[PDB]
């Protein structure tokens, strides 16, 4: 049972709660700061959030959530079959082929509704799709002009660790140093723009050169698909986008910002009953990165 | 430019409405931040509220309770109503024309930045006193002389304070040096001025001390000659 | 309440702020003698209205970290008053009260002899029966004196008011004293005395009923 | 910290009981190498 003031909207708490020491008949009386997001109500008496449904495993501070090109390779007696195709869509007969032994330096860069620091087309922007006429399936469009966005959690955060047990400590966020400040991301409007329009173009092409394209925001669903989902500088952001797709396209300096939520108690994939504390990082979180492709979803103008 | 001069009843019996008005000289009352401070004796400053050229109330939670500023934009004055006085009330309160100052550090789209005020110009004060013992004018005895020679005024007994002292009515400013008032134990303060004064002209000039003291509302002079 | 400093004359003085801020900061620095009007020096952590020295100077917060202080450079006499911090940030609420007033004492200013003037009382007092000595002392410093009043060559004591030091315009200190005698008593000696001892040393100034 | 003691490991490190059925004794030990090497 945590113990949560606010601090001096209503976003992050200030939780003190009794901890167990290296010796096993002490306890300790700490405090942390956690984000509304990790936590839940019964000062006010809170809990976080993954108490009720599965344990919990804290990241260890030493390992990277940097995407690192990996390479996959098959095995003698097998072969990869590239595509050098400038305009191959999803399927159909790669009229220029070539074998190699590995993949391209592929970075497993986990995201949400913007794919961030792939790999870009060439020629001009492709769409993808299994059946496009099909509304249940996800449009994977790729850019061929990278639009950049500039991503930040500016508060100064802090690190305290806090002996739980033998060997045992987790690290807690202690407080922050100098202004608290809302975390976001810019993305250049002039270039969000004409990327839109690039790819408003091939939306054409499948759906007719007169009716009219519409970008709205998510519908519903769980922070993680309504929401930019990605990772920062080791930190689970979490972006409104509704400030990128609200935009009605008919037959014929500039910065957009997303205010982005922080989590801590992330549950990764989909899995229920394996979630992880991500400890905080200390200093200004900033990141740069492409959004260089796209996972759109018609509605079933 | 832009000066204040303050004016009230100087002296306020206790549990009752301490009134206070300021005029400003030099400027609309209808396009600044105005501010009252005042400042006890052994205390430190204390502010006491303020209004915005919009008409806006804001005090301090101190007081705010007995305080309630107003303004008439048909003169350049502006009140300051603190009732239900105690002892502590005693101070010089002053008039003082604040400035809004927006002090932004992050995204002014987000709100982050603070409001900040400032005092630039002042008034020049006004002293109030809480007693219910009443008001009492003073009396003016005359201090003679004997190169250079000194003479003055003896303003004794009178409550409260303050008095002004001037010498032919203005004339005389060269040499004057009033001297600090004495709180007898009586309960009365007790104030001397006193001219430096050329040893020649002791019988020819004439020399006249104008008393004035606010809350008895008694203007005396007096004569000064060996 | 107050907090002493004392620097030297013509030195630099360091006015650390009383409460440090914990966000960005806007620090206001106030000069106020006793008795008197506010000065506003700095309203912007560093900017100064019209009509302040150059060797007034507060610390901006380009850097967070840095602590605001007031800086007085070449430090004259007539700086000798207190000094309030006001203190906005964004971290803490609106700030009300000022700072806690540091009191600037100036060391080494020239050492000044008192002024001693006594007047005997007046005639109009006397037909109303009722004696009043009334001697003043100006110029002096520093602002401490003792007043010592003596019948012919007996001390008095008895029925003695004295003010404390008030400082004058010229950066010196002045005070009155008034000693409240009846009409017979005054006429009944021959002389009355006002020892004023100033540091180490008394000057005395006789006055008799003639 | 009657006197009051504690573990030596106990503020740097989990500690672990050795099996009592597992012995230290030093065995000749020979370290081969593969074919072809
Ligand atoms: C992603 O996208 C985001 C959104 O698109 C984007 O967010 C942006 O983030 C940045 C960085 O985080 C933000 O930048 C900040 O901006 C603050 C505001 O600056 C503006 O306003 C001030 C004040 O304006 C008033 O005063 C001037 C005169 O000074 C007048 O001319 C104005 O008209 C105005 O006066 C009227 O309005 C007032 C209301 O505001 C009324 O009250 C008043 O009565 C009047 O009616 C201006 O000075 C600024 O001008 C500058 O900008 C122009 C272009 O616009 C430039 O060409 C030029 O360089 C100008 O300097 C601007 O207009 C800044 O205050 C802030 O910088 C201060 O704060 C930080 C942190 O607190 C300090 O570290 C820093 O050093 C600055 O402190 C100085 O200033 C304060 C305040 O005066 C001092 O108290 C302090 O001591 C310090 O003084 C020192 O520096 C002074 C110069 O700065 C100097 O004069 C002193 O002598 C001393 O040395 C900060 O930069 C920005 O606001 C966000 N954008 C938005 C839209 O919100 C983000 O960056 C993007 N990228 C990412 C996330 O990667
Ligand atoms: C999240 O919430 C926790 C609480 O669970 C906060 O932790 C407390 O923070 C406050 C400040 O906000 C701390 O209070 C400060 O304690 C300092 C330590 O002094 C102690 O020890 C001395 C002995 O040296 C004693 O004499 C003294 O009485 C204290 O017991 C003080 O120096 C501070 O004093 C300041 O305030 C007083 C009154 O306001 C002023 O008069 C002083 O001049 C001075 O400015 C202050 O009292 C408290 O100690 C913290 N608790 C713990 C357990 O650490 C977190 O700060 C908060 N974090 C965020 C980000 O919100
Ligand atoms: C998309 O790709 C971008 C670039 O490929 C990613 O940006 C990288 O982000 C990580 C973490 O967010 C940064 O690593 C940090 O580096 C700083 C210090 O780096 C500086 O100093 C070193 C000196 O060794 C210098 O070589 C660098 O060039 C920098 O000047 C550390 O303090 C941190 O602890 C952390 O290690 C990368 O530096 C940064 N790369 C670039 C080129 O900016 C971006 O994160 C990717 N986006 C996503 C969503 O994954
Ligand atoms: C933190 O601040 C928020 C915002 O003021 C508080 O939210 C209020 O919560 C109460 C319930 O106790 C509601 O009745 C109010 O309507 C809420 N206000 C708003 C604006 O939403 C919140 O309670 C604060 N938390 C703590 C621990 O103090
Ligand atoms: C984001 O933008 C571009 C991708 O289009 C990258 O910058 C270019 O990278 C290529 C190959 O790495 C170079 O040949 C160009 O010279 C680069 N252009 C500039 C202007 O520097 C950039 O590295 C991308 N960042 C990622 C993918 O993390
Ligand atoms: C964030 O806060 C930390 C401290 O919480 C700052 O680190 C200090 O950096 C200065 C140098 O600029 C050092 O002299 C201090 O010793 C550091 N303090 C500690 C505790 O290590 C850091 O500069 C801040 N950074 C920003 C961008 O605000
Ligand atoms: C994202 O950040 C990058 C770098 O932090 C910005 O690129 C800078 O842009 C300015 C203005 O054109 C140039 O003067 C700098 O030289 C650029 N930096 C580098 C490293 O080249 C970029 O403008 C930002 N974009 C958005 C949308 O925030
Ligand atoms: C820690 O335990 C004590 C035991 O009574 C209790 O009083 C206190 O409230 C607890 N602290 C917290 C933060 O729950
Ligand atoms: C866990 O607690 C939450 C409280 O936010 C509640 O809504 C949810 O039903 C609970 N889930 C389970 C599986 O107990
Ligand atoms: C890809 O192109 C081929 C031939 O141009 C076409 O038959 C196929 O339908 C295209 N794929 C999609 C998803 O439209
Ligand atoms: C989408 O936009 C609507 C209206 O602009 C808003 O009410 C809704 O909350 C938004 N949804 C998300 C996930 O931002
Ligand atoms: C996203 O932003 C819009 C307005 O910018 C807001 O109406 C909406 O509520 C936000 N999304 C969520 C999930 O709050
Ligand atoms: C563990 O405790 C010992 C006491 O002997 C102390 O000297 C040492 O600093 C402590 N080490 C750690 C890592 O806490």
């Amino acid at each position: 049972t945590l113990q949560c003031t606010n601090v001096t909207r209503g976003e992050l708490k200030n939780c003190s709660f009794n901890m167990t020491t290296e010796l096993r008949d002490k306890k300790q009386k700490v405090y942390s700061l956690f984000y509304r997001l990790d936590v839940v109500q019964i000062n006010k008496e809170y809990r976080l959030i993954n108490c009720n449904t599965s344990a919990i495993t804290q990241a260890c501070p030493k390992v990277s959530f940097e995407p690192i090109p990996i390479h996959y390779c098959a095995p003698a007696g097998f072969a990869i079959l590239k595509c050098k195709d400038k305009k191959f869509n999803g399927t159909g007969p790669c009229p220029s082929v070539s074998t190699v032994q590995c993949t391209h330096g592929i970075k497993p860069v986990v995201s949400t509704q913007l794919l961030l620091n792939g790999s870009l087309a060439e020629e001009e922007v492709m769409i993808r799709s299994e059946n496009i006429t099909n509304n249940a399936k996800n449009i994977l469009v790729q850019f061929n002009t990278p639009v950049q966005i500039n991503c930040t959690r500016p508060n100064n955060n802090t690190r305290k660790s806090i002996r739980i047990g033998p060997g045992q400590a987790f690290y807690a966020t202690g407080d922050i140093i100098g202004d608290i400040r809302q975390a976001h991301c810019n993305v250049s409007k002039a270039t969000w723009n004409e990327t839109l329009g690039k790819v408003v173009k091939q939306l054409r092409k499948h759906f007719g050169n007169n009716t009219i394209i519409r970008f709205a925001n998510s519908s519903g669903g769980d922070l993680e698909v309504t929401t930019h989902s990605f990772n920062c500088g080791g930190e689970f952001f979490y972006c409104n986008t509704s400030g990128l797709f609200n935009s009605t396209w008919i037959s014929n300096n500039d910065s957009i910002t997303l205010p982005c939520r922080i989590k801590q108690i992330i549950n990764m994939w989909q899995r229920i009953g394996q979630a992880m504390y991500a400890p905080p990082i200390q200093g200004v979180i900033r990141c740069v990165s492409n959004i260089t492709g796209l996972i759109l979803t018609r509605d079933g103008t | 430019q832009v000066q204040l001069q303050e004016s009230g009843p100087g002296l306020v019996k206790p549990s009752e409405t301490l009134s206070l008005t300021c005029t400003v000289s030099g400027g609309s009352i209808s396009n600044y931040y105005w501010s009252w401070i005042r400042q006890s004796p052994g205390k430190g400053l204390e502010w006491i509220g303020y209004i915005s050229d919009s008409e806006s109330t804001n005090y301090n939670p101190s007081l705010k309770s007995r305080v309630i500023i107003s303004v008439d934009t048909s003169k350049n004055q502006l009140s300051l109503k603190l009732n239900s006085v105690t002892a502590a009330d005693s101070a010089i309160y002053y008039c003082a024309r604040a400035q809004q100052g927006k002090r932004i550090y992050g995204m002014v789209s987000f709100g982050e930045f603070f409001y900040y005020y400032y005092m630039d110009v002042w008034g020049k004060g006004t002293t109030v006193t809480v007693s219910s013992a009443s008001t009492k004018g003073p009396s003016v005895f005359p201090l003679a002389p004997s190169g250079t020679a000194a003479l003055g005024c003896l303003v004794k007994d009178y409550f409260p304070e303050p008095v002004t002292v001037s010498w032919n009515s203005g004339a005389l400013t060269s040499g004057v040096h009033t001297f600090p008032a004495v709180l007898q134990s009586s309960g009365l303060y007790s104030l001397s001025s006193v001219v430096t004064v050329p040893s020649s002209s002791l019988g020819t000039q004439t020399y006249i001390c104008n008393v004035n003291h606010k809350p008895s509302n008694t203007k005396v002079d007096k004569k000064v000659e060996p | 309440y107050v907090r002493p400093l004392s620097v030297a004359l013509g030195e630099t003085a360091s006015i650390s702020c009383g409460r440090q801020a914990l966000g960005s900061r806007a620090v206001q620095w106030y000069q106020h003698r006793p008795g008197q009007a506010p000065i506003l020096l700095i309203y912007n952590n560093q900017d100064r209205p019209s009509g302040i020295p150059e060797r007034f100077s507060g610390t901006p917060d380009i850097n967070f970290g840095t602590r605001a202080t007031l800086t007085i450079s070449g430090v004259e006499a007539g700086d000798e008053a207190d000094y309030y911090c006001h203190m906005w940030d964004s971290r803490s609420g609106f700030s009300w009260s000022f700072g806690g007033a540091t009191r600037l004492t100036v060391l080494g200013q020239p050492k000044a002899a008192p002024s001693v003037t006594l007047f005997p009382p007046s005639s109009e007092e006397l037909q109303a029966n009722k004696a009043t000595l009334v001697c003043l002392i100006s110029d002096f410093y520093p602002g401490a004196v003792t007043v010592a009043w003596k019948a012919d060559s007996s001390p008095v004591k008895a029925g003695v008011e004295t003010t404390t030091p008030s400082k004058q315009s010229n950066n010196k200190y002045a005070a009155s004293s008034y000693l409240s005698l009846t009409p017979m008593q005054w006429k009944m000696h021959k002389s009355y005395s006002c020892q004023v001892t100033h540091e180490g040393s008394t000057v005395e100034k006789t006055v008799a009923p003639t």
